[PDB]
């Protein structure tokens, strides 16, 4: 989760 | 949003578009898990033309960009199979104003489509923290939706302040965030959508959901959003996540  | 600026292609991606059948995009979301988002409760209210509490009146766009390219490489679209309003959410007040959304069939991790981290009950997310909102919504209050997706940076503003500033009207389920001088806020069609907040190793959890504004980017009338932490049991309760 919570990066790219 | 208010006073934001285009997004990055795929730079939020965890940020989903709410599309009623016929009616385009009405309400963001957030991808939490392979198969649950997070949402407004406010969004899925039936009125006297159109049943927006049935799950299948919904299209959920993933890895989105711009709402007239809706089919671009990277898009997922997902149909929904269950909307879990909070039991608790209060029509004339707003207050516990989310909702869950189950997707029919899970969604496809990839660059362009990845889950918000959720925060721990006991995460607060401080006074005065920069965090960042993002939409398809009205761009000028009294204006028209962003094609492309917006972001703004706004920051947590102090519950006292924020209660004594919208007097009679603001729940400890609901932060304000934003600034004092207005400028820049979220708007109609940003409901629904997460708050997201850079974390301590770069990771962005959820700090909020688009909720409520008095208009949108007025002075003294900072952005109302549903608090995320307080419902951390909540989703894994009836997520599983
Ligand atoms: N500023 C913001 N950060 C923000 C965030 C989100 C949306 C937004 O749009 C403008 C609008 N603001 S209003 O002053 O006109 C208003 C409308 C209905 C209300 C009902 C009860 C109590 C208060 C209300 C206030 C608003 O709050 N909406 C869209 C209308 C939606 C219901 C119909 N789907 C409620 C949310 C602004």
């Amino acid at each position: 989760c919570g990066l790219r | 949003v208010v006073g934001g600026t285009d997004a990055d292609e795929g730079e939020w991606p965890w940020q989903v578009s709410l599309h009623a059948l016929g009616q385009g995009h009405i309400c963001g979301a957030s991808l939490i898990s392979p198969n649950w988002l997070v949402s407004a409760a406010h969004c899925y209210i039936d009125d006297r033309g159109f049943r927006y509490s049935d799950p299948t009146q919904w299209t959920a766009f993933l890895g989105l960009h711009d709402q007239s390219q809706r089919s671009a490489p990277g898009v997922q679209e997902r149909r929904l199979k269950r909307i879990i309003s909070h039991p608790f959410f209060n029509d004339f007040t707003f207050d516990y104003d989310i909702a869950l959304l189950e997707l029919e069939k899970p969604a496809e991790y990839s660059s362009m489509v990845r889950p918000i981290c959720l925060p721990d009950a006991s995460h607060v997310f401080p006074a005065g923290k920069a965090i960042w909102v993002t939409g398809w919504g009205h761009t000028q209050y009294g204006g028209t939706g962003a094609l492309i997706l917006q972001k703004g940076e706004i920051r947590v503003i102090n519950q006292t302040t924020c209660e004594n500033l919208l007097p009679q009207q603001i729940t400890p389920r609901m932060m304000c965030v934003g600034f004092l001088s207005g400028g820049v806020d979220s708007c109609q069609g940003d409901s629904g959508g997460p708050l997201s907040s850079v974390e301590a190793d770069g990771r962005i959890f959820q700090a909020g959901v688009v909720s409520w504004g008095d208009g949108c980017a007025q002075r003294n009338k900072p952005g109302v959003y549903t608090r995320l932490p307080l419902f951390r049991d909540w989703i894994k309760e009836n997520t599983g996540v």
